[PDB]
């Protein structure tokens, strides 16, 4: 509702993109951090890609 | 009425204009 074409699309897909990421990472280093599980965010990453 | 749906503007195309509202 407030950019047009090729903008509301592209803009909003980024930003709710970006912010899965940064949720699902969090999420998912939560669980193995609080067991002690330590496991480079490299892989994850990939996964969440 | 018509005359007033004259003023009703479209930016299709117009980059500049949505990076002036996406700022």
């Amino acid at each position: 509702r407030i950019l047009g074409i090729p903008w509301g699309f592209l803009i909003g897909a980024e930003l709710t993109i970006v912010q899965s990421r940064i949720s699902l990472v969090n999420k998912i280093q939560k669980v193995y951090r609080s067991q002690g599980v330590q496991i480079h965010n490299r892989h994850i990453e990939i996964i969440v890609r | 009425v018509d005359e007033l749906i004259c003023r009703i503007k479209l930016h299709e195309g117009d980059t500049e204009f949505w990076k002036r509202r996406f700022l």
